[PDB]
């Protein structure tokens, strides 16, 4: 399946765009916990601050296996292209209290 | 060996538990097992996730984020024990909690701990 | 190796036993022998073994300082004591190889005469919570039918496992809290995040009832991982990294906050004093007192062992006795029973020292205690 | 004490290694983890096969014949080790040699060392 | 605190670490392989006094590093290649700990990744569990198959196709012990009777059983742990009081060589005996025998040794006599052109590292588990 | 199933009646590697040495559980009934090369 991934492991915050679709992640909080948007885009995470973070979505989310994206550290990026309608959970592997949703229409 | 004494960091062993970087370690130093400082002994899987604390380095006086992430699979290592708790909060802050098994994302899913890497992840302050 | 004074007494009773036997012509007929009845003075000791694959419980006799059995885990398992003496199991995880493998986690409930499992309840998908071990992150319901469980990741969840027909129930979700207080086959409380206590109250089916209470400290207040609670007075008692205690009463299934006390003085603080270690706080149930370990200790160094234990009257705070302990001790209980002994568990030196809780005397002691001792449990029967 | 001194009888305290009885016991003393002198603890499972030998008792003179069951189906129990060898023989005479772990036997084919018991069989011969 | 090798060992470490990082270069994690198998790699095996589950350490002996480690279950066996092209081992596991269903089986791992390159299981759990004995479980000079020793219900070895990665089948085998392979499909063994065991193997069908003459009286005592060096196809056997038996089988048949004594007359008389666990190491190259001894009363014979003799093997001439320094329980060899001598302390958890000619300790390792008893060296070159 | 129990526990060997086929145990060894006995006949062991001996054969062999004998001391006895003609191996239990065989006619 239900998205595909970009890079496999994490990239440099630069690499951009400007006006990408993207969630910042700071003070152990997911900036933007509800992103609504459209078949085909590319949601971007970057880490703001010093803490690793990344985005894990369970078994069954994005495809039959678990996606356990990697750590972004300080001013790392990472994304994934959402490629089918329909509601995707997430949360930060060491953090599971920063939880995030991306609604795909 | 007073247990009680506020922390003091070295910069010149890795392999006692007053290395700079060990500050909030919880287990045992991974160089003592066929590791390194900031790398898993061969067959044991590398945890991606981990707690965190910001160790002071008394080379260069500035402090460093440290990423405590394990290396899973095995038996504990029994070799170079070590508890620090600089900055250790309890588990409803597991951020920076280090009684907590550091080994999810490891391959294969391996849940076992071996032992602890201190490797930087960047700078706090 | 190298015996305690309990150990060269029972030891000398049993050579002068066995010498009689002997001169009586009395044939050896071996036997496999069963533990004596659960009473006040049975402590049971876990051994995480410094996060080992394998672990033990010594099941020991604390009037006598004497082992009476002894239960094997598997990786950092959660034991709980039924307070009326009727079982004990514990939560546990093993590995098809050692450490690798296929990860099985299940629950095995003991008989506490013969020792022997009279439940082994698998647990679906792994979901137990590797951490060092903390009591109250695995928990009976009050009539003992049902064990709960803490887990951490991927997402907040409470296990319900029906103890009496032997099976695995269902998981709850719950909010960002953590540890679980049960005050009734189908209500518990937790500590969360944002410093609240979360009421979890559940039904046969469906998403359970969530109750926020006020935040009770600030986010720079840590509270630590192993506070005490009486299921049977409901009372939770709750340190802070300062000596400071939170007591929550439970009782009615809701949280009354009772008045905050320190453990130690505004002039031990300034110079020094703090908790530390494992099991760093005991209640005695029917005195209505609290036991805290403490030394002088910079702030960084708060799961350090502590060489004393003061006690305070819970209802006042006022300080009843400081006792110096002799040994490095990270963990405390007491037995429930009207003149309690004082439990003092030291992981370096892998031995149960056993105190007169009153006066704070050494009484005896029980070594060799495997790899490194760290949670005692005592069931309270009265 | 002098390991590679003869080995010297007491009978005065069987926690202890040179307890009469424990003239060629391998292993752990049964009577340290809720057994006792000749009877398992709770919840292991009693091998019916053993090593043997005689054990001088210097209480009375004479010479018996000890039968070193294992107490089987738990993790060795860690408490009161032990190691001696009088009339121990290697691996080709089975009967008197103590590396084997002496489990056959045991309820539910427990073959896990836990402990041993030193019960008498009979006598001198 | 620590060794001494380990402090150098962790102050060169901790140098290029804080050199790393003054230049801004950047820890990027992941999981080493082990240096290849060389001459002087040493295996310290824990069977951890009789714990369910145990662990093999994997040294550096000219560094006295832990290059790695391997899990184990109850009083595994452990085997390495004289090639260095894998090691592996027979280990036994429960489903609860210490009880339930029994899992015997055989794992081959890769001597670089230490990683399982083969998982075996043996039908009927039929490893014999015992202290652990490096011949109770033995790769053909080929390498291609395991065979292991089955005590009860019968004496039987079991044949293991590691090239396959299956389990073969048992061998019925008279009233013998201890395993020492000569061939592909050929190895010998010792009898309760005195003699030897020539047991060669074919597939299917009874194996051909033939029997030595007997070679030691019934009252003399040949220890548990004999030195056999496959390559030369000697079999150094000593026994409770220092009288050394050798048989050369390196022809496919057993010549047993003149009895040789490790100890002199007067020694003997002074009380000295052998004594510990890996007593005798036999070095090939060199035709050497080595043996832990010291003072002892007749029957202290497990306990560790604070002496080692050194002794030509044709002759039985003294050549050296060393103080060890230290409680040793278990000695061994690397078997390159000057070689290290190991003497394990199990009391101590710590393997020394000697210079075998000199008889000088040179550095230790410690931690080496809870009771380390067996030391393992591939015979390379 | 092929053989009844006389008696559960090991006996003296004083009460073996004066007709009766007996294996004596001595010096590690089984008296006959082999016994030849009708269907219906008692077969007793005598342990005459201080070494504790038994009389063990595999599941299957006799029934379908193990028969484990009971542990002999210098001087008791235990007996088998055979009741179905066949051979029936077995061993002592601590000293597996000690083997016998019962052939039942
Ligand atoms: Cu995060
Ligand atoms: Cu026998």
């Amino acid at each position: 399946d239900k998205a595909t991934i970009p890079s496999e492991s994490p990239f440099a915050a630069a690499e951009v765009a400007d006006g990408a679709i993207v969630v910042d992640i700071a003070k152990m909080k997911y900036e933007t916990p509800e992103l609504h948007v459209k078949v085909g885009d590319t949601v971007t995470w970057i880490n703001r601050e010093a803490m690793p973070h990344n985005v894990h979505f369970v078994a069954g989310v994005l495809g039959e296996a678990a996606l356990k994206g990697p750590m972004m550290k300080k001013e790392q990026a990472y994304s994934l292209t959402f490629t089918e309608a329909g509601t995707y959970d997430y949360h930060c592997t060491p953090h599971p209290f920063m939880r995030g949703k991306v609604v795909v229409e | 060996t007073d247990p009680r004494a506020k922390w003091v960091p070295q910069d010149n062993d890795i392999q006692a538990c007053d290395y700079w970087r060990h500050c909030s370690i919880d287990g045992n130093i991974c160089d003592c097992s066929g590791g390194s400082l900031t790398n898993c002994p061969p067959g044991t899987k590398l945890a991606t996730a981990s707690w965190v604390a910001s160790c002071y380095n008394p080379t260069d006086g500035q402090s460093y984020l440290i990423a405590y992430r394990d290396c899973c699979g095995y038996n504990v290592s029994g070799r170079c024990p070590c508890l620090n708790t600089e900055g250790e909060l309890p588990v409803y802050r597991p951020e920076f909690a280090n009684d907590i098994i550091w080994c999810f994302g490891a391959e294969d899913d391996a849940m076992t701990y071996h032992c602890t890497i201190s490797p930087i992840v960047g700078k706090a302050s | 190796e190298a015996e305690t004074q309990a150990q060269e007494t029972q030891g000398q009773a049993a050579a002068r036993a066995a010498a009689a036997d002997l001169a009586a012509g009395q044939d050896d007929e071996p036997r496999i022998l069963e533990a004596p009845a659960p009473d006040a003075r049975r402590v049971y000791v876990n051994d995480p073994a410094h996060f080992a694959a394998v672990t033990q419980q010594f099941v020991i006799d604390g009037e006598a300082g004497r082992v009476i059995g002894m239960i094997d885990g598997g990786f950092l398992p959660n034991p709980v004591v039924a307070d009326d003496g009727s079982f004990i199991a514990h939560a546990s995880t093993v590995f098809s190889r050692i450490a690798r493998g296929e990860r099985t986690d299940y629950v095995e409930v003991f008989d506490p005469v013969t020792l022997l499992p009279t439940a082994d309840i698998e647990l679906p998908d792994a979901p137990r919570f590797l951490v060092g071990t903390y009591p109250w992150m695995t928990s009976l319901t009050p009539d003992g039918k049902t064990l709960l469980f803490y887990q951490f990741s991927p997402a907040p969840a409470v296990g319900v496992v029906d103890l009496e027909g032997k099976a695995f129930k269902r998981m709850l979700d719950v909010p960002d809290c953590y540890h679980i207080f049960p005050t009734a086959p189908d209500t518990f409380f937790m500590h969360c995040r944002d410093g609240s206590l979360a009421k979890v109250a559940f039904g046969t089916e469906g998403t359970p009832e969530i109750t926020h209470t006020e935040v009770f400290h600030p986010e720079d207040e840590f509270l630590i991982n192993h506070p005490a609670y009486s299921q049977k007075a409901g009372r939770l008692v709750w340190p802070t990294y300062t000596g400071k205690i939170h007591q929550i009463d439970l009782s009615s299934g809701d949280a009354k906050f009772l008045p905050a006390v320190e453990a130690l003085t505004e002039a031990e603080r300034a110079d020094g004093w703090r908790p530390g270690g494992w099991q760093q706080v005991a209640y005695h149930r029917a005195l209505d007192r609290i036991y805290l370990l403490v030394d002088q200790r910079d702030e960084w160094r708060h799961k350090t062992a502590s060489r004393f234990v003061v006690v305070l009257d819970a209802k006042t705070g006022e300080r009843l006795a400081k006792f110096e302990m002799g040994h490095e001790i990270d963990s405390i209980n007491v037995s429930q029973d009207e003149k309690p002994l004082l439990y003092a568990l030291s992981t370096g030196d892998k031995t149960l020292y056993i105190h007169d809780a009153e006066s704070g005397e050494e009484l005896r002691s029980v070594n060799q205690l495997g790899h490194g001792p760290q949670v005692i449990t005592t069931a309270d029967m009265g």
